[PDB]
């Protein structure tokens, strides 16, 4: 069965007996100063491309919804802010397809750089609604200021097989092809500055690289739709 | 005993609002009006008292004819027969006394012959808008034309076939608002009326002069 | 608080206007009136009173000192020009006054830098 | 007295005992699609300057507001709206001046232009947040496209004198300073289109000169403060 979402403008379709795994068993709630819930609506980014030498993608949340309408909008207005989200991802793929991926949201994602003295920059760090991607290789340390994406590390200095701690799901594309995340708002502040610190980081990793044989789309599509829940900003008006 | 200067019994009268001339042996021998309240300068200043109108259509056509001159030894022409076709705004419209536009079932037609009562149809209130616009700030671009009031157009032309001598006819068309309502009060026009299309006025004196404050 | 201290027959009106931390300060009277402002008019109040809000990081607390941090701004403008009768003197001067208005809070007592 | 009226994020204050004038004695109120209350705020124009040649001043109501937050940006974003406005209007002026002014709102004010033949271009027609001034003399017929403003037309080809019958509110310097005019919306249409239709006009015309003696200030500010009610246009998503 096919269950149809609609938020705001905009309306997604989901089968309709889609598990959905809640981050820390928290559901995305207010502060117990100013709300906006024209921003509740789902923002699909750019399908990606899972290929056979696809090592992994990887977005930054507040950056990634940093473009996208009113959300954008009032992240440049208000100074302060806290949000959750709710986040779908998708594969497009045929049952001559096999292939596993790791879906997973890790809270303050803090990541190394390829020179050990420096720290990566900005760009690096994210593409904003574009994707970052993970390498099969080593970043050289000739490089200054640029992200070290060996995927065994992801690029965290820690296990790649542990990620499994931070809220995640498996899509095993013989069995399953979405899943879906809700994931509270984690912070050691009640408001934080949205262009400063990227609060959340989602990860998708091809653990068992995507196969097919010669004629089968030589390509599986990822889609990825986020919609802010119980978002809330400062105020702007006088006492 | 106000009840002279109500509405209805301000604007409820019938008046002579176009007149022409059409000849049977022409092509081009047919009558054609766009209903409009500007056609004469007292019915407009009347209804310019308001800025927003509502009101049904009452017509009555006072139609005439006379004998042209023709070298025939003997006139003997039968009588006449009119019609009066009104097109509905969008619908189509003739260019000669021989054309489809005539014979439109969408188009209503009165058929009269003359010596009888003159003839006389209504029109309902045709806006797609809630009311007339007798004053339109904005654009259509032409300024201060709003097209939602758009009352149709007449056409007039004989049915006989022109026999041994041209028969010329003149038509008076009758205009009377019929259960009118008026809104937002304007000021009486004071200038004098200069086009038929737009407000434009030459300033004028307020009144009329004296010789001093103390006459 | 500001106190208009021009004469009784002085006539005119200040935009005063705050902006919040983050954003800019006001360019011009129009930028300054589509944010958050007030319209104070000295002929009919001598007196405007502002209570400017918290607005901090979730901190609760926040540093007495800081470092290039989104300060906030109050600015005022001329609404209007000063108005004025004959034999009364144009030019005026506005009194500033400051004190703690909502639940106001301090920690980490230290010691004052004004003293050598 | 002082009373102090606060809407939204602005403040004014007025004379607590001043008039107000009611349109034709139907306050604004919802059509009986999507209204917005973010607009219900005060947009105090710029201010005017009332001298002894001054013959008036006038501001087309939507487009005085087409260039101001979210109201103008509701202008351009919906294709059509409604609204009704209340208009401030209030002058600085000391006991030892003297004027009358009239201040009246004249809903389809439709000028007429110098040349009979054309019609006044846009830019005539109005100014935006800028007042349009009338003329003490009469526009020359040469001039192609401007506006007939010789005020004791009014630019309608009407007595000055009758624009009573439009609402009004006097301003007389020895008597008072402010008038306050609620206008309902008035159409014939249930909703219109902002940027191609000015539903109403606010006309300041001095019917007795400013006048005062050497030393005064040679000039009385004007200021008006129009607060948008009961907006609320089209909406924009599916059915």
């Amino acid at each position: 069965r096919v269950r149809s979402i609609t938020l705001g403008n905009s309306t997604i379709t989901t089968q309709e007996c889609a598990n959905v795994v809640v981050g820390y068993g928290v559901w995305p709630e207010y502060l117990k100063t100013q709300p906006d819930v024209a921003t509740c609506r789902f923002y699909t980014l750019e399908s990606v491309q899972w290929m056979k030498n696809s090592a992994g993608w990887w977005w930054k949340l507040p950056d990634a919804l940093s473009q996208m309408g009113l959300f954008g909008q009032n992240m440049q207005y208000h100074y302060l802010g806290r949000t959750g989200y709710t986040i779908h991802v998708q594969c497009n793929a045929s049952k001559f397809h096999q292939g596993c991926l790791l879906v997973v949201c890790v809270p303050e994602a803090e990541m190394g750089c390829s020179n050990l003295n420096n720290t990566p920059e900005f760009a690096e760090l994210s593409g904003g609604d574009t994707a970052r991607m993970f390498t099969d290789t080593q970043i050289g340390e000739t490089n200054s200021k640029k992200v070290q994406t060996a995927v065994w590390n992801a690029g965290m200095g820690v296990g790649v097989g542990n990620l499994t701690i931070y809220p995640h799901q498996w899509i095993n594309l013989r069995t399953n092809n979405s899943a879906t995340i809700v994931m509270p708002y984690i912070n050691s502040v009640p408001m934080d500055n949205m262009f400063r610190h990227n609060n959340l980081t989602l990860m998708i990793i091809p653990f068992v690289p995507l196969n097919y044989s010669e004629g089968s789309s030589p390509y599986v599509p990822i889609t990825v739709t986020i919609a802010p829940m119980c978002a809330e900003y400062n105020g702007l008006r006088l006492a | 005993s106000r009840s002279e200067s109500s509405i209805e019994n301000f604007l409820c009268r019938a008046a002579c609002v176009y007149y022409a001339t059409y000849t049977n042996n022409s092509e081009k021998g047919y009558a054609e009006w766009v209903i409009n309240t500007r056609q004469v300068a007292q019915l407009r200043r009347k209804l310019e008292l308001f800025t927003y109108l509502r009101f049904d259509l009452e017509l009555t056509f006072v139609i005439t004819s006379a004998q042209q001159p023709s070298t025939a030894t003997s006139v003997d022409a039968p009588v006449q027969t009119h019609q009066i076709m009104y097109v509905p705004p969008g619908g189509p419209v003739p260019t000669k006394v021989t054309d489809y536009a005539w014979q439109t079932s969408t188009n209503p037609s009165v058929f009269w012959t003359e010596g009888n009562a003159p003839p006389r149809m209504s029109i309902p209130f045709i806006s797609i808008g809630n009311a007339y616009s007798c004053f339109y700030d904005g654009w259509t671009g032409v300024y201060g034309i709003n097209t939602l009031n758009n009352m149709g157009t007449l056409y007039m032309r004989h049915v006989n076939e022109a026999g041994q001598g041209p028969i010329k006819s003149t038509v008076r068309i009758y205009f009377k608002p019929k259960h009118v309502k008026a809104w937002v009060p304007r000021p009486p026009r004071l200038c004098q009326y200069e086009k038929q299309k737009n407000v434009n006025f030459t300033p004028t004196g307020v009144t009329t002069t004296r010789v001093g404050i103390t006459t | 608080t500001f106190m208009f201290c021009g004469s009784a027959m002085a006539t005119g009106k200040f935009l005063l206007a705050y902006s919040p931390p983050g954003a800019g300060v006001p360019k011009n009277r129009k930028d300054a009136m589509l944010g958050t402002h007030v319209i104070w008019d000295v002929g009919l109040q001598s007196s405007c009173v502002l209570c400017v809000p918290w607005i901090s990081q979730t901190h609760y607390r926040y540093v007495v000192e800081d470092e290039y941090t989104a300060a906030g701004y109050i600015t005022c403008w001329y609404q209007t020009n000063i108005v004025v009768p004959a034999d009364v003197q144009s030019s005026c001067d506005i009194l500033c006054f400051v004190s703690a208005c909502n639940d106001f809070s301090v920690r980490m007592l230290k010691d004052t830098p004004f003293i050598r």
